[PDB]
């Protein structure tokens, strides 16, 4: 067959699953601690006191 | 990648809290059974 000018430009890639990420909320200032030293912390500020 | 911190990383800072704790109450209580107890004479 006889092709015609490109038209457009193309080229191969590599497609993949999407690795979903966490998007952070209002309270992502939490996040360094895990909520079990969130639960802790409480609970020593109620034994310290 | 950033993880964040899990109890198992700071729990020692925790033993040494409950420890001080622990310690501070016996000292209050050994000074109250010394004036306890020297009451009890005078
Ligand atoms: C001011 C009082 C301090 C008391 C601190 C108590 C801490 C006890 C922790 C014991 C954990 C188990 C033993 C681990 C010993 C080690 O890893 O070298
Ligand atoms: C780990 C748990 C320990 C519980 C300790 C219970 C005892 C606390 C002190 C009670 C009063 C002791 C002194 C009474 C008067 C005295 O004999 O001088
Ligand atoms: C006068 O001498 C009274 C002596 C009383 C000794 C008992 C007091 C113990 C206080 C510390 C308890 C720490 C408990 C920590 C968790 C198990």
């Amino acid at each position: 067959i006889d092709f015609s000018k490109p038209f457009m430009s193309l080229g191969i890639s590599i497609m993949i699953k999407k690795p979903q990420k966490s998007k952070p909320g209002v309270f992502s200032f939490l996040d360094p601690l895990a909520y079990e030293i969130w639960m802790c912390i409480v609970f020593a500020y109620i034994g310290v006191s | 990648k950033t993880s964040a911190l899990s109890l198992s990383n700071v729990a020692g800072v925790f033993y040494i809290l409950v420890g001080g704790l622990g310690l501070a109450m016996l000292v209050a209580l050994i000074e109250f059974c010394y004036k306890s107890r020297a009451e009890a004479k005078r």
